[PDB]
């Protein structure tokens, strides 16, 4: 049928959608992901909205804001509002299947409500495709296709500076945070191609029209965790001292790291 | 998502099959998965697989006549613009010779329990602003390459699903603007990569390791086009090989000062593996997570110059004896029956002794408190184990480089080992790690049963936020540096008459369900143990498969 949506489960649990047209295909999606993960997709939702707080307390305001300062939601709901009607389809049949779920857990909520919401005090609203693009856009995209330390690098190109005078600094600073390196192993054989713009330290012109800077690197601001993978929620002094002993005993593999 | 490996062996390399592909996105483990398996089947799609966070586009899956998979990118996509501000003009920003408004909105951040803060977000043409240093009458803007392209990348992701070609699956490849690594195979034994996304044209003289001036002269000319980015079909070398490493010669990395691509980098543990036998089968590239997840991986950069370090040394000489130990070794961690220690001390051999090179070399080139962003051995972890996966470090790989002497291709602007022999700063590092090892574990080396890293699936989400309740966390005695997953696809397999072949594991399990009264779902845990001894489960397409391995079904009427 048009309107029938048929869902298989395999004997691991994962399902597999069988549908006609693209938002009932969706529909079927949200639906068992809101079956299977329902708390983790309300937490994941907070996560990237920067709602945490609204639940979880004090602890999750600078995170919450952190989220907020890192996006700008408007335009977001701009790339939504411009979508076909077959692009937006896939985002509101997710929502939608998600919330035909949702509805019937805060129905019958003795039986079907996550014992998560009875845990942490709150109960599972409904969902907007802004909210399903959000999933992805603040996981994928804000977090991990979003690294930059430039204002860092100008913090430790001031620092080597200042120790070795300004073009020793430079060039220190080329050696520990080189441009490219032409030894480094590449996925594409070097016979198949190479890249065709090619950077270097002689024509650089931007490192010389910088401020000095002086302020703390703010790496040594992000939120630090223990090691439960909780927040730590400090005072903003003791946080920069547990991300430094923490960068420092463990770099980008330990608990300040990458 | 800091780390993720991947290779993809083609028909010249494939044996008993045309194609395999192995993929271990590295996001850290969580509880319940941070992935979710999925099948869709209608509407233009025939899929099967996982993806993280349950995305419209399934990351890891295939279609049953190509298959897809990624690792992170890390290619430079960010560049941070130094906004000019006026003290006359609040809220506003020097641009193309005019004073231009910020753009500004008002968020409020109800607490529970507490009192709700109020505070504003700024954003330039450049992008939001992450700071302002009013003193220097500077705004730093971040500028993303994929601003704009959000929703078109999560599309891009849904729609290379239905690519039954590589023509058909480079331009969906096209569409994807975050810095991603796409990989690709096919029923035939075509196999490619694309390192994707939206990268800028900058201006001649743009140092993108470092911010540029927000007035004009230094905005970006606009998106390098697709032709640009970093693409193989049908390497020569009949497979790729991937664990976040440069895509190609000359490609330049992220601006991050932790990371770097050069001579020692951790993916050439998988392209040895791949290049030692003419061809490998299906099982043969499975066991390649299992090797590489156990594998130290500064073993092989170091061993050469401890060697050279210790050559004329006397047979006695407990400098000496700590390299003879390591030159045994293939660098394989194993777990000892107490499911604590390790059979073989050389990580933490490394470990100390490269603590101590760091700390004589590039440490002591760098000032303080930037000195502590270049000493981590990369090795100390803690009782839970790794968040993610491990690397070598950033002091590693500058001393690397440092200890290639006139091999190494980056000029060495300050001798890390300040005047003095290498092999004196080599030996002195030794002679650190045997008075360290020696006085808590003993004088026979044999005996010292050091500690291995275990590995923990958090309750905690990768931001430190709640997606279960901490009693949910669960453990395993071994580290593995793996995906969170590993999935394998396999086309035109000798074994079946199906064209293709998929399996994975989804640990701790599909559901993460618990019910009000504490039942927890029948799937919740049932991938666990699968996990931990490098097991997977088949993954179904077919009508048929999917039916012969039903274990439940429902079925919906609903209208739009
Ligand atoms: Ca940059
Ligand atoms: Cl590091």
């Amino acid at each position: 049928s048009s309107s029938e949506i048929k869902i298989v489960r395999d004997e691991y649990g994962m399902p597999h959608i069988y549908a006609n047209d693209t938002w009932h295909l969706f529909y079927g999606y949200g639906y068992v992901v809101a079956q299977d993960r329902l708390f983790q997709m309300e937490m994941a939702r907070r996560s990237t909205q920067g709602t945490v707080a609204e639940v979880l307390g004090k602890d999750f305001v600078k995170f919450d804001k952190d989220i907020r300062r890192n996006y700008w939601p408007d335009a977001i709901r701009a790339q939504i509002a411009a979508l076909s009607p077959e692009d937006m389809s896939i985002l509101q049949g997710y929502a939608d299947g998600m919330n035909a779920w949702i509805d019937k857990v805060n129905t019958n909520p003795e039986t079907l409500l996550p014992k998560q919401f009875n845990t942490f005090g709150f109960t599972p609203k409904r969902w907007e495709p802004f909210d399903v693009a959000m999933i992805f856009v603040g996981t994928m995209a804000n977090r991990f296709s979003d690294s930059t330390s430039e204002i860092d690098n100008l913090a430790l190109l001031t620092a080597l500076k200042d120790k070795y005078g300004v073009s020793q600094g430079m060039a220190v600073f080329n050696q520990l945070k080189w441009l490219v390196n032409p030894s480094a192993p590449t996925t594409i054989a070097v016979q198949e191609s190479n890249y065709p713009l090619k950077f270097n330290q002689q024509n650089s012109q931007t490192a010389a029209l910088l401020p000095r800077y002086d302020l703390p690197a703010p790496m040594l601001d992000r939120p630090a965790k223990g090691a439960d993978g909780a927040l730590l929620a400090l005072a903003a002094g003791k946080n920069r001292e547990t991300i430094a002993a923490q960068f420092a005993q463990g770099g980008a593999n330990g608990l300040a790291g990458y | 998502p800091t780390g993720s490996n991947m290779w993809v062996i083609g028909k010249s390399k494939a044996q008993d099959a045309k194609a395999i592909m192995v993929n271990g996105p590295q996001f850290g483990w969580y509880a319940p998965a941070y992935t979710y398996g999925i099948g869709l089947h209608g509407a233009g799609y025939d899929v099967t697989g996982n993806t993280p966070f349950a995305y419209p586009g399934l990351v890891f899956g295939h279609n049953g006549v190509i298959s897809w998979g990624s690792t992170a990118g890390f290619g430079d996509d960010v560049d941070i613009f130094a906004e000019r501000l006026s003290a006359e003009k609040p809220g506003y920003y020097l641009h193309n010779g005019k004073w231009v408004k910020m753009l500004s909105r008002e968020e409020t951040i109800t607490v529970k329990n507490g009192q709700a803060e109020t505070f504003t977000v700024w954003r330039t043409v450049h992008g939001n602003i992450l700071q302002t240093d009013q003193t220097t009458q500077t705004a730093y803007a971040k500028s993303r390459a994929w601003d704009g392209k959000e929703v078109a990348s999560l599309l891009a992701w849904t729609h290379q699903m239905k690519a039954k070609n590589w023509q058909e699956w480079t331009q969906q490849a096209a569409k994807q603007a975050l810095t991603i690594n796409w990989y690709y195979a096919d029923v035939n034994g075509n196999i490619g990569y694309v390192h994707t996304g939206a990268y800028p044209d900058r201006q001649s003289g743009h140092d993108p390791r470092l911010p540029v001036p927000g007035t004009g002269k230094w905005d970006w000319k606009g998106l390098l086009p697709f032709e640009m980015n970093p693409k193989v079909y049908n390497p020569q070398s009949g497979y790729i090989a991937n664990w976040n490493n440069s895509p190609q010669k000359d490609y330049p990395a992220s601006d991050l000062f932790a990371f770097l691509w050069g001579g020692a980098d951790r993916v050439t543990e998988i392209d040895r593996l791949l290049e030692q036998k003419p061809r490998l089968t299906a099982d043969q590239a499975w066991d390649v997570i299992r090797q590489t997840s156990r594998q130290d991986l500064n073993l092989r950069l170091f061993l050469p110059t401890l060697q050279a370090a210790t050559s004329g040394l006397t047979q006695s000489d407990p400098r000496r004896q700590l390299v003879e130990t390591l030159t045994r070794w293939d660098g394989i961690n194993l777990l000892n029956d107490d499911g604590k220690t390790w059979q073989q001390p050389g990580s933490a051999i490394l470990n100390v002794w490269l603590t101590s090179m760091l700390k004589r070399t590039v440490v002591a080139a760098v000032p303080m408190p930037f000195d502590k962003w270049y000493s981590a051995s990369g090795y100390e972890t803690t009782q839970d184990g790794p968040t993610g996966s491990l690397n070598i470090s950033v002091g590693a790989k500058i001393l690397y480089e440092a200890v290639q002497g006139d091999k190494s291709p980056i000029p060495q602007a300050v001798d890390l080992f300040a005047g003095k022999p290498q092999q004196e700063v080599v030996l002195a590092a030794l002679e650190d790690t045997w008075e360290t090892l020696s006085k808590r574990y003993g004088n026979n080396v044999s005996n010292w049963k050091t500690p291995a890293m275990a590995l923990t699936f958090r309750a905690n989400n990768f931001f430190g936020v709640p997606q279960a309740a901490a009693e949910e966390t669960r453990h395993q005695a071994e580290y593995q540096n793996r995906g969170t997953e590993n999935d394998m696809i396999v086309f035109s397999p000798t074994t079946s008459d199906r064209p293709v072949l998929a399996w994975d594991v989804v640990a701790p399990g599909q559901s993460g369900f618990i019910a009000p009264d504490g039942t927890v779902d029948k799937h919740y845990e049932d991938q666990l143990k699968m996990y931990e001894n490098f097991g997977r489960k088949s993954l179904w397409l077919t009508k048929q498969d999917v039916e012969a391995h039903k274990e439940s079904q429902e079925v919906l009427h609903v209208q739009r």
